[PDB]
């Protein structure tokens, strides 16, 4: 259930997967040994092994769903604050 | 496979739906269209298929099927589970192992790939088979490019009492088959096929022999054959006997090497002289 | 390369009250060698707002506040400039009041923070870099 | 796993005798300012004079070193001056002691032998420079696995390497015990040659 | 300075910390000892030139070259030292024969040092029990099972049971066999433990 | 050492097997067994445990510290406690190897006593490096081991002890 | 000394060597007497070799003391090659009534192979060298053990007033006392007679 969960909710549920690494990676690595002791945010990444679809295959139903697509770089901002 | 990639291909819903034909492969179409499963995705792999759409998938598949006359759909197999993400049928363990063996590039002695397929039948060499299992695709789509070829050109003669066909180095993919023993499943299809396309009365009943090349340097070739198909066939085959009587009557070279009689080596040359003398010899 | 000092090290031969009350502490200096006191009275011979201070320095005198500086350096310069004009108008309050309020430079050897613009990421907020 | 080369003592009292380590150690250069003539040899640098700034391997001070500093006289690197040794307490996990090197700890510990002033001074920088960069060895090392770490090891000395090198072969030795793998009979240096 | 030679015996041990025997140098080695002898006499001669005349202010030109040849002494003690580990190994991963492409490789002295070496070895390997003592040259790792499983990789030409009950080795033909024989050639490369 | 030997001396703890063949005492020379009565339990070392089960002839049981909840005890103590607190056995983490991996069906609930015994471990290898770090950024000189069993040790003891080795030379390098 | 407890300390005296920095006591006792066990229990096998099952119980057992026994000696004879002439030298001179460190057979195998690396080390480099420098002293080469060496131990035999030298300064060395089954980490230079007398063990 929670891998279609994932494929159809995936802003409310990345979420919850972010706050369970947190409680996990605490519960593995404690004690931290002096310098640190406060626990840090786990950034989920996720990848997977399905074919992929394509730039005009994003019909407006995809609209928050996980998609997929392969592609080329062609452009870089620069890093900024968020 | 994906569930399209797979109906595609096997060669018992590849025949029916005339899957070679672009006037019958609108059949399929309606086929999925009249199960609702959407054409975005009955295209990708079935591990990632929706999760709403699987419920009675085995279900609504064997009934839309008896629409079409495909009445046997469901057949009675094993399945095993090891861990979290382990799950075989017993017909995909056979396809994989069945393609390790007989891998078209040859790698050293005829012995070597015989060990790598006994090696991944023990559950600590999943790595095997799950390796064997992209040959085993490799394979299914590249006989169903084959059996197109012999049908949407006419290469099945009707050489009397039995069927005839042979092959074209030039045509791509005709190397696999190479092999004395990834040569009869191959037939065996053909013959499927045939079987369900021609319009004759006759030919729908008659054995076929198959020949394809061996050898280019001893110039030789290999030939086959397989009983009259129906739906139940007593699998009673007799061509041990017909090749050996015919190879002895005409007096050629052949060589008997395996352990079924009904495969042999000829030489390029004798096959006519063989051919002739095994049509007197059937009758 | 790496520059890790503005004074190239190879031929260099040829709550908020113990910040203020540590700081004032390091700029008496007079005890060990006066090297401070030779400066805050240079500049008020030359009419300077700012002094340059050396971190490597503070290190050796007391580590928990030269780290306390690297990380939170608005806390800490709000502090220190602070604890400056205090000790400025401790040799002529006549000067100390020409002024609105003093600065104070920093230069040393900071350890992980001399960075170019293209490593400059977001976990150096309010913290001194070079 | 038999081959058991000879080990540096490059930290004690005295390098060893046969070790490859320390005789590539002492090759380097150090420079020396003489303090008499030098007859029948000014060839290399015929006389030389006295009071000439040279570059003399460090084995070769070894010997032409006496207390009353007959000979000549030494001076050190500044690698090991005043300037460096407080970069070296700023943060030490941020130096590339393998340009600086690549014996550091080694050459640091023959320089002892020399009897400058400042010695009370440079076997307290190694000391707390060698404790500085621990927590960085000792989790970079047990927790890097099946990755490239040939960029976990690019600043790295020689005694820094040698313990790197033995987190992972007690890593990689537990994860292959783990995975039911330290079972099969192998071939040992064989695998070397192939 | 000096000593650019022999740091070139050193300079190439130092790039195979793998255990690997490369080929002996006798060429460099050679030109070391000629140098030896070159600075010896020359170095010499004003020493007992020292004696004759009084040129005392030449004792430092005796340090230079005193020490000096300490140095090339060490740099080949080490190498022709180093490499004598580097073949005791080959009795102990190896066997007790070696194949050609490594008798290539040792300088003809050295194979002396080994069938000495190799033989007061088995000299002290049959001194420790009663029967022909215990060879300690096998068991390198505990002992899991009873049997063991190998799996033939070349050809060899009939390897023998104790009981005069041989057996043909082909290759890729694998056998059940006491684990107590098939050591001494999964080791080396012939066999392999395949049912792990 | 390496894992390969612990592994070893870990193979002689006792366990308690039920036969299913007929054998009279044996005489080893490290003590006595038997005799094998079918379908009676009786206590031999683990190498004969699963040799035997290997070969179809026994049926293994659990230790009775290996139980889903006495562990879930010791979970909780362990990361209750800022000390090494004593285990169930000292050469636990190889009984909950070979055990579950070689009589996994003989065992109830093997995946929840396996992913508790891990818990225990990924703390007790925690406490280890901050009880090793303090060591090096104090400069000690002797250092208390508790309740360590002999795998922790072996899995970061050949790399503390030769680093500080190389600090005792560095600490002493002055005196002459 | 029931044969169920040479095992027990014979795994005992395997830990130990595996452990010191140096060679360790030698106890030809052990080394005789188990190989007296395998003497004997591979002949009522090859005698009543008729029973199936109880013959390999029995080799089993024998494979793995063989093993233990076996990787004990090779531990060993790699600290006699690493260390000849300070192994050597230390039994030249030993004050009589002190256990040797070199059984009788060892010893014949340190003198063979001194002899040895010398007869080769003379007709290689050290006979074409200038007739002052063809000896070398192996005292001053090959390194002595280094017993400065930090090890994990666990005490069986309760000791008090054991002396902790951090340093040089003879002042900071604070005394300490051992528990009965404790594990400590300390210099192998400070309980190097415990080893010897069974108080402790190198774990």
């Amino acid at each position: 259930d929670l891998a279609d969960y994932l494929y159809k909710q995936p802003a409310e549920h990345l979420q919850l997967l972010e706050e369970a690494a947190k409680e996990v990676a605490d519960e593995v690595t404690r004690p931290r040994p002096s310098g640190e002791e406060v626990l840090q945010d786990i950034q989920v990444m996720l990848k997977s092994d399905a074919s992929p679809s394509s730039i005009r295959s994003l019909k407006s139903d995809m609209m928050s769903h996980l998609v997929k697509i392969p592609g080329i770089i062609i452009a870089a901002s620069a890093v900024r604050a968020k | 496979w994906s569930l399209h990639d797979s109906l595609c291909n096997t060669s018992y819903t590849a025949a029916r739906f005339k899957l070679w034909s672009v006037h019958g492969q609108k059949r399929l179409q309606e086929f999925l269209a009249d199960m609702g499963l959407p054409l975005k995705q009955v295209k990708q792999k079935f591990q990632a298929m929706d999760i709403s759409l699987k419920e009675n998938l085995r279900e609504m598949i064997e009934q839309s099927a008896n629409k079409f006359g495909m009445k046997d759909m469901r057949v009675q197999t094993f399945s095993i589970h090891f861990g979290f993400k382990h799950k075989f049928l017993a017909s995909d363990v056979v396809f994989a192992t069945m393609s390790l063996m007989e891998s078209p590039e040859k790698d050293g002695s005829g012995t070597d790939h015989f060990i790598q397929a006994l090696d991944s039948l023990s559950r600590s060499n999943l790595d095997k088979l799950y390796h064997g299992l992209e040959l085993a695709k490799k394979q299914l789509r590249a006989t169903q490019q084959t059996i197109a070829s012999c049908l949407c050109t006419n290469l099945v003669i009707s050489q009397g009492p039995f069927l005839y066909c042979s092959l074209m180095e030039g045509t791509p993919d005709v190397m696999l088959f190479s092999r004395p023993a990834s040569l009869s499943l191959l037939s065996k299809h053909l013959l499927k096929s045939f079987v369900c396309s021609t319009k004759n009365r006759r030919c729908k009943l008659l054995p076929l022999v198959m020949a394809a090349p061996l050898s280019m340097e001893h110039g030789t070739v290999t030939v086959v054959g397989i009983p009259p198909e129906t739906d139940s066939s007593d699998r009673k085959n007799f061509f041990g006997r017909a090749f050996e009587k015919a190879a002895e009557s005409t007096s050629s070279r052949m060589l008997h090497n395996h352990f079924d009689l009904s495969v042999i080596e000829l030489k390029a040359e004798d096959r006519s002289k063989f051919l002739d003398a095994l049509i007197s010899l059937l009758s | 390369m790496l520059p890790r000092s503005p004074p190239l090290p190879r031929g260099n031969l040829w709550e908020l009250r113990e910040a203020q009350r540590d700081y004032l502490d390091f700029l008496d200096d007079e005890e060990d060698q006066g090297i401070y006191q030779s400066k805050v009275r240079e500049l008020i011979s030359d009419n300077q707002y700012r002094l340059i201070v050396n971190v490597n320095d503070l290190r050796r005198k007391n580590e928990k506040r030269a780290n306390r500086l690297l990380n939170n350096a608005f806390e800490e310069l709000v502090a220190f400039q602070r604890a400056l004009k205090d000790f400025v108008a401790s040799i002529d309050a006549t000067y100390a009041k020409q002024y609105e309020e003093f600065y104070v430079g920093l230069e040393g050897s900071f350890g992980s923070k001399h960075v170019s613009p293209r490593t400059l990421t977001s976990c150096f907020l309010s913290c001194v870099v070079c | 796993e038999a081959y058991f080369r000879v080990e540096s003592g490059a930290l004690g009292p005295e390098e060893n005798f046969l070790s490859l380590d320390d005789i590539l150690m002492s090759h380097e250069k150090l420079p020396v300012r003489t303090e008499t003539a030098m007859p029948r040899l000014g060839a290399f640098f015929n006389a030389v004079p006295q009071g000439s700034k040279l570059e003399l391997p460090l084995w070769l001070a070894k010997g032409l070193f006496d207390n009353k500093r007959r000979i000549l006289s030494v001076e050190l690197p500044k690698i090991y001056q005043e300037g460096w040794r407080t970069v070296f307490s700023a943060d030490p996990n941020v130096v590339d002691l393998h340009k600086m090197g690549p014996h550091f700890y080694g050459f640091g510990s023959q320089l002892l032998h020399f009897d400058s002033p400042e010695n009370a001074d440079i076997s307290q920088s190694l000391l707390q420079t060698f404790i500085g960069r621990f927590r960085r060895i000792m989790d970079s090392s047990q927790n890097a696995y099946n990755e490239d770490t040939s960029a976990l090891v690019a600043r790295l000395d020689e005694m820094e390497r040698g313990l790197f090198q033995t987190g992972q072969k007690g890593l990689n030795d537990f994860q292959c015990w783990e995975k039911g793998q330290a079972s099969q009979i192998t071939a040992s240096n064989l695998v070397q040659n192939y | 300075m000096f000593c650019e030679k022999a740091m070139e015996l050193i300079r190439e041990l130092h790039r195979a910390p793998e255990g690997q025997l490369p080929a002996f140098n006798e060429d460099g080695l050679r030109q070391v000892l000629e140098e030896m002898k070159a600075l010896y006499e020359q170095n010499q001669s004003d020493v007992n030139e020292a004696k004759s005349g009084g040129r005392s202010d030449l004792i430092p030109t005796i340090k230079f070259r005193h020490c000096s040849l300490l140095r090339n002494r060490r740099c080949t003690v080490a190498y022709l030292y180093d490499r004598l580990l580097r073949i005791r190994a080959l009795r102990w991963e190896y066997g007790s024969v070696l194949p050609n492409a490594l008798r290539f490789h040792m300088a003809a002295e050295e194979m002396e040092w080994f069938n000495n070496y190799k033989r007061s070895l088995a000299t002290y390997m049959r001194s420790l029990g009663g029967d022909e003592g215990l060879d300690i040259t096998q068991d390198m790792k505990p002992p899991k099972s009873l049997y063991i499983e190998v799996r033939c990789l070349k050809d060899y030409g009939e390897f023998e049971v104790d009981d005069g009950t041989s057996v043909l080795l082909k290759k890729n033909s694998q056998h059940f066999l006491p684990r107590w024989k098939c050591e001494q050639l999964i080791r080396q490369g012939v066999l392999e433990h395949i049912l792990s | 050492m390496d894992a390969a030997e612990v592994e070893f001396l870990a193979e002689k703890e006792l366990v308690t097997i039920i036969p299913n063949f007929s054998l009279d005492k044996i005489y080893l020379i490290g003590g006595d067994l038997g005799p094998f009565n079918p379908g009676l339990p009786v206590e031999v070392p683990l190498w004969l445990a699963i040799n035997l089960k290997q070969r179809q002839k026994c049926r293994l049981l659990p230790p009775e510290w290996m139980d889903v909840e006495k562990l879930e005890k010791m979970r909780d103590h362990e990361r209750k406690e800022e000390t090494f607190t004593p285990m169930p056995s000292p050469y636990y983490m190889e009984l909950t190897k070979l055990l579950l991996n070689h009589a996994s069906d003989n065992i109830p609930k093997a995946d929840e006593i396996r992913t508790l015994v891990k818990d225990m471990w990924d703390t007790r290898i925690a406490k280890l490096r901050v009880s090793a770090d303090s060591f090096v950024r104090q400069q000690e000189a002797h250092a208390k081991l508790d309740n360590l069993t002999l795998m922790e040790i072996n899995t970061s003891g050949t790399f503390l002890t030769q680093a500080l080795n190389h600090m005792y030379k560095l600490r002493t390098n002055l005196q002459p | 000394l029931t044969p169920a407890e040479l095992i027990e300390r014979l795994e005992q005296a395997w830990m130990n060597e595996k452990f010191a920095p140096e060679l360790l006591e030698s106890k030809p006792e052990i080394v005789e007497c188990v190989m007296e066990q395998l003497e004997h229990m591979e002949e009522n096998l090859r005698r009543a070799k008729r029973e199936d099952l109880k013959v390999s119980i029995h080799q089993m057992e024998m494979e793995r003391i063989r093993y233990v026994l076996s990787s004990y000696l090779r531990c060993r004879l790699m600290k006699i090659e690493k260390f000849f002439p300070h192994v050597l030298e230390k039994e030249k001179t030993r004050p009589e009534g002190e256990p040797s460190s070199l059984s009788p057979e060892e010893l014949a195998f340190a003198r063979e192979f001194m002899a040895n690396t010398e007869s080769y080390l003379k007709n290689v480099a050290l006979k074409h060298m200038p007739p002052n420098l063809q000896k070398v002293d192996l005292f001053r080469a090959v390194p002595k053990p280094d017993l400065d060496s930090y090890v994990f131990l666990r005490v069986r035999e309760r000791q008090e007033n054991i002396l902790v030298e951090p340093d040089t300064d003879e002042q900071r060395d604070y005394v300490i006392d051992l528990e009965k089954g404790s594990q400590h980490l300390i210099r192998y230079k400070t309980i190097a007679p415990l080893v010897a007398s069974g108080a402790v063990q190198l774990i």
